[PDB]
């Protein structure tokens, strides 16, 4: 099976340095671009860094541009984040994320288990932070963006993710309509322009958790604030 | 002071054998070098990493035989430079850049022919996907950055009867430059084209223990005499001639021999290359 | 052994191919003509679309 | 004893089916479609050029979404191209370089390729590991694979050089049907639109129409003088067209059992490597061996276009499922996408 | 210009092009030999000397990599798949020398070496091998030297005005093979007289194909 295990996190002094390793197994690691995406405790997700296939493109977030270094080792199948000048804001959980890009591709499809580090643009409008519901009824989670994600470039680069409690995020919808691999057909995605929605009909008990809308129209990659589904 | 005139008694006949020759290089370089570039631009199959060297060489003398040749065919005809000094200052740079690029491109074609035959596992270890463009731009940033310090001295020399450097002010840097282009212009088109012939003879001489170089030698002589007829007379005259005590007609002979390099190159490197003739055939079939 | 079996299977194959019904060539040609003239507007190589609807500009 | 009377019976009842075909020819396609208007000069232009193959290109198959394609070349490579952006979606290194056909599954999940190794390989395009690897190797032919088409992600019809077509199930790997009856090497097959029949062409100038479920030769079509290299169905499935080495295309009908129209010009001497139909069936695009790709008015049999852009033999061609473009691959290692303008 | 996923797709396609070009150059430095001849003329002897579809043999010698394609098992129609070998480096056509007087089994009226000249005429002036040099192996000549002293060569050759010794007969057979070459300017035939006890046949195919390779590189530079 596909597997990504991260290590290196723990207690550090502020302003220091730390190595984050993501060991990969069971997929063509050289063919996949990789990302780091972190999540502060009881907060949403924010994209940290991106290295391409063959290291031909390296993008950062401006929060960490100049302080973080992302570097892949393909013969060892490892991904590395060298972290310099670690302030107290960088206490989070880090996720090492596969992503492959061609026609009809499913980016961001398998997220790693993440490691915890403790040290001491387009904006996605996801304003409804909690929707209470009971199993069996349809829920519609909505999301709005700063600018439009659809034009004559063809697609609409909105990505719906789901994080169950105690787990990594998991891709539900990519490019606003297309259901991922390993998720049931009750999840639907629709919308137009700046306004999009995720429909969960016939809802079971394992859909409890936080739902995120992400954009992939241009870097940097920005998530929503989250939408919790409970009870 | 500084005058722009050529008139002398020795050159009054030779000017005709210049101008009737000068309309030859202007008419065998504007059809021999545009056909090579049409064969390279139309069919993208023969844009190999070796044939880009022939593209650089046929761009190094299209500049000569299209622009700088008809401006030195009336200077031999009217015996005074009909334009100004600030065009002479750039003619003297372009004329020597369009020869230094051509000479270093010949010295790279000889290495790209020795490598494509003797060590063919090293030809894309040296000429990579953009090591080729590095080797093409290092001909033009050496052809114009070694002749740019000689910018103010590009005067109308009446001994050569062309806008060129003057041979008293150019000392000792320009004789050092011509000696540098001698000791690598002859250690490349002579050493590599003889190691190629040695490899061809050594290959055909191993099929004689299993018993009981005819046109390769002609081509390896045709790409050495047609170089040696062009640049060794000029580079041997204008080095040992400390003063200009040599006559006007021997200087115009040694400088009218470097116009051969803009004619013999579209017939040595295009009309004899099988890829380019096959390209003409594929164009004339399509 | 083999030639008699090959010939009997050949005549059985050709007699079942004889036992088919064949329409007149006028009706089949008119069927092809009607399919061509009933799908002509949906042929971008026959009647070419403008460049706003062409994916291969 | 019995073989002489049996072959005299064979001659007798094939003259019976000859006279039965002769009984139906009330009129030919020419004076029937003599009243309709021609299509004009089909001026088509090259739009993309797919470079990256380093040997002869032997087959291409358009994807059903009319944007992806797969091409096979004898440099050992199967390339999945995005035809809109000229992107190379996938590069598949084959085990046997001598590939002569390639097929794209109508779901887009698989590609099949086969060649001189007599194996039809099935490759999974959409795997969880990210790459493309071999799902199945259909071994069981004793001649070269000359064509292959998918019906499902599971059922695939192949033509071979050992005079047999076959129908395979992929998940078991075994033949579920062996279509026998050709005497020469079978070069091409073409599935019907409803995938219940398929025509086939062989080197003995025969096009056999087979039923896929019953596994029997429904009809047999003659009229060509030499090897039939490529075959293609009309888009409504009630006719098909063959292209043979005698510089002639022909159009047979499944119902009328006979040739209706012949596509031949005296200027053409060479073979025909590929035929395909447009989305309305009005244009038949035959890739000839004189390096061109001619375009025939398939109802009046006058040549209406030429696609001359290759420096070698136009080996494969194909029209998209929506009929936007035409991809021709050739032996000069270059695929070209074509369509016209207003 | 392009979206972020379009640009990462274009970067992926560039990596595909890079691996295609480096694999294509690594394959253009390969020696691809098409193996041809009659059945048991020494083909198994030379394929064990050099170490139902196609049978490819890959080996290496003096840091040069050879692939050799045997299409003897292909009982298909040869006029439909021989252009797949248009562009091989050399054709290794193998002929036994001791079959000048022996007769084929299927017809029992044609000579075996006459069938070898018919096959060499079909291979040599073929339209797909006009530029392909033909290495010509002549095998088991140690039995031919015993067959030439008792049985005369004049059974196969009417217009043979030569001696019945070994070297004159071998030179006559070699010249009669090499004179079927109808395009002698574009290709050249390399001939070898081998046995079962010699060690130097892979060395011969290495030297002959080094000559073919150097002439090909001369023709691609422009020196031809
Ligand atoms: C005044 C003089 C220097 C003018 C010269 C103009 C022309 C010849 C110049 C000189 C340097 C040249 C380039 C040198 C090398 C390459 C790389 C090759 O893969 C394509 C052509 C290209 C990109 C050339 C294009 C023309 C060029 C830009
Ligand atoms: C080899 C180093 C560069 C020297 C260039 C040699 C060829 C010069 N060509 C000239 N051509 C003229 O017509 N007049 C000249 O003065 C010179």
């Amino acid at each position: 099976d596909v597997q990504l295990v991260e290590s290196g996190g723990g207690l550090v002094q502020p302003g220091g340095s730390r190595k984050l390793s993501c060991s990969a197994s069971g997929f063509a690691f050289s063919s996949f671009g990789m990302h780091w995406v972190r999540q502060a405790p009881e907060k949403g997700l924010e994209w940290v860094a991106y290295i391409s296939s063959g290291s031909g493109t390296i993008y950062y977030a401006d929060t960490v541009k100049g302080r973080f270094t992302i570097s892949r080792d393909d013969p060892k199948n490892t991904l590395f984040l060298q972290m310099t000048s670690l302030r107290s804001e960088d206490t989070a959980m880090y996720y090492c994320v596969r992503s492959i890009y061609y026609y009809g591709s499913s980016p961001f499809d398998f997220w790693g288990q993440g490691t915890t580090l403790t040290v001491s643009d387009i904006v996605m409008t996801q304003a409804t932070s909690s929707v209470p519901v009971t199993p069996g009824e349809s829920v519609s989670i909505s999301c709005r963006s700063s600018k439009s994600l659809l034009h004559s470039n063809g697609n609409t680069y909105l990505y719906w993710f789901l994080q169950r409690p105690g787990q990594s995020p998991q891709l539900l919808i990519y490019r606003m309509s297309n259901l991922a691999s390993g998720v049931p057909d009750r999840f639907s995605g629709s919308g137009s322009g700046t306004a999009f929605t995720l429909t969960i009909s016939r809802l079971e008990a394992e859909d409890v958790g936080v739902y995120y809308c992400m954009q992939h129209l241009e870097y940097p990659l920005t998530f929503g604030a989250g939408t919790k589904l409970e009870l | 002071d500084a005058n722009f005139s050529c008139y002398h008694e020795s050159v009054l006949g030779y000017r005709y054998v210049a101008v009737s020759w000068g309309v030859v290089v202007a008419v065998t370089g504007t059809v021999g070098n545009v056909l090579t570039l049409l064969a390279l631009a139309i069919q993208p199959k023969l844009r190999t990493r070796f044939n880009l060297l022939i593209a650089n060489l046929t761009l190094a003398d299209l500049l000569y035989c299209t622009l700088l040749q008809p401006f030195s065919v009336d200077t031999y005809l009217h015996l005074h430079w009909r334009t100004g000094a600030t065009f002479c200052r750039v003619f003297g740079l372009l004329l020597f850049a369009s020869n230094s690029v051509s000479i270093l491109t010949l010295c790279l074609i000889a290495l790209g022919r020795y490598l494509l035959i003797a060590h063919p596992k090293l030809f894309p270890q040296v000429f990579s996907a953009k090591g080729i463009v590095l080797a093409l731009v290092s001909t033009w940033v050496v052809g114009v950055a070694s002749f740019a310090p000689l910018w103010p001295i590009y005067i109308l020399v009446p001994v050569v009867c062309t806008c060129s450097f003057d041979r008293i002010r150019g000392r000792p840097y320009t004789t050092i430059l011509m000696g540098i282009y001698f000791v690598l212009g002859l250690s490349s088109v002579g050493i590599f084209y003889c190691l190629i012939h040695r490899q061809v003879k050594r290959a055909a001489q191993a099929l004689d223990q299993y018993k009981l170089f005819g046109k390769v030698t002609r081509m390896c002589f045709a790409v050495f005499l047609c170089f040696a007829l062009s640049y060794i007379p000029f580079l041997l005259l204008n080095i040992l001639d400390a003063r200009v005590q040599a006559p006007r007609v021997v200087h115009m002979l040694a400088a009218n021999l470097t116009w051969l390099n803009g004619c013999i190159n579209p017939v040595l490197y295009a009309a004899m290359n099988r890829q380019f003739r096959q390209a003409y055939g594929s164009i004339l079939k399509r | 052994t083999a030639s008699i079996a090959q010939a009997r299977k050949l005549v059985e194959q050709l007699k079942m191919e004889a036992n088919i019904d064949r329409i007149k060539v006028s009706k089949a040609a008119a069927d092809l003509m009607a399919y061509c003239e009933a799908h002509a507007k949906e042929d971008p190589l026959l009647t070419p679309v403008p460049a706003s609807e062409n994916p291969f500009r | 004893s019995e073989l002489d009377q049996l072959r005299q019976e064979a001659e007798q009842l094939k003259n019976q089916i000859r006279d039965a075909r002769k009984a139906c020819a009330d009129a030919t396609l020419s004076q029937i479609t003599n009243n309709i208007d021609p299509v004009g000069r089909i001026q088509m232009r090259t739009r993309r050029t797919l470079r990256g193959h380093l040997a002869k290109i032997y087959a291409m198959h358009w994807g059903t979404d009319s944007r992806l394609l797969v091409s096979a070349s004898q440099d050992g490579k199967l390339i999945i191209w995005d035809s809109y952006t000229t992107n190379k979606v996938h590069a598949i290194p084959l085990r046997s370089s001598w590939v002569m056909t390639c097929a794209y599954a109508p779901s887009g999940n698989y590609v099949a390729c086969g060649g001189l190794d007599n194996i039809c390989s099935i490759y999974n395009l959409k795997t969880r590991e990210g790459n493309v690897r071999v799902s199945r190797e259909l071994a069981g032919h004793t001649g070269y694979l000359s064509c292959c088409r998918f019906l499902d992600d599971n059922q695939i019809v192949t033509s071979s050089g050992d005079t047999t077509c076959a129908l395979w199930d992929i998940e078991t790997g075994q033949q579920t049907t062996t279509f026998t009856g050709h005497t020469g090497d079978v070069m091409s097959l073409s599935l019907a639109p409803d995938t219940r029949l398929f025509v086939s062409g062989a080197c003995d100038a025969s096009a056999k129409l087979w039923d896929v479920r019953e596994g029997m030769c429904r009809q047999t079509f003659t009229g060509h003088e030499s090897d039939i290299n490529a075959i293609c169905f009309f888009p409504n499935g009630n006719a098909f067209a063959t292209g043979s080495d005698d510089a002639t295309c022909r159009l047979f009908d499944l119902r009328a059992d006979q040739e209706l129209m012949t596509y031949s010009h005296d200027n053409i001497i060479c073979g025909i490597t590929s035929v395909s139909f447009s989305k309305s069936g009005r244009l038949l695009l035959a890739g000839y061996d004189d390096f061109n790709c001619n375009v025939w008015d398939a109802l009046k049999a006058d040549r209406a276009g030429v696609l001359a852009g290759h420096d070698n033999r136009v080996s494969c061609l194909g029209v998209t499922d929506d009929g936007m473009a035409v991809a021709t691959g050739s032996w000069d290692s270059f695929l070209k996408i074509w369509n016209g303008s207003s | 210009t392009l979206s972020a996923e379009d640009k990462a797709a274009v970067e992926r396609s560039k990596m595909i092009d890079r691996n295609l070009r480096e694999d294509g150059e690594k394959a253009a430095r390969e020696v691809k030999l098409l193996l041809l001849g009659a059945g048991e003329s020494g083909k198994n002897t030379i394929v064990k000397q050099m170490k139902t579809g196609i049978v490819e043999t890959h080996f290496t010698f003096k840091d040069l990599h050879f692939k050799m394609f045997d299409v003897g098992a292909q009982r298909s129609e040869r006029k439909k798949w021989i252009h797949c070998f248009e562009g091989v480096t050399a054709i290794i056509f193998c002929v036994a020398l001791s079959d000048y007087d022996l007769v084929l089994a299927e017809d029992e009226e044609m000579n075996r070496m006459h069938a070898s000249m018919k096959l060499f005429d079909s291979i040599c002036n073929n339209k797909w091998f006009t530029d392909t040099s033909i290495i010509l192996f002549l095998n088991k000549k140690d039995l031919f030297e015993e067959k030439i002293k008792k049985s005369p060569l004049t059974i196969c050759y009417p217009e043979y005005a030569g001696s019945n010794t070994y070297e004159e007969a071998a030179a006559y057979i070699q010249c009669q093979f090499e004179d079927l070459n109808k395009r002698k300017d574009t290709k050249e035939i390399y001939t070898h007289f081998t046995c079962s006890t010699d060690t130097k046949n892979v060395q011969f195919v290495f030297d002959a194909v080094t000559d073919v390779i150097i002439k090909n590189n001369l023709k691609d530079c422009g020196l031809f």
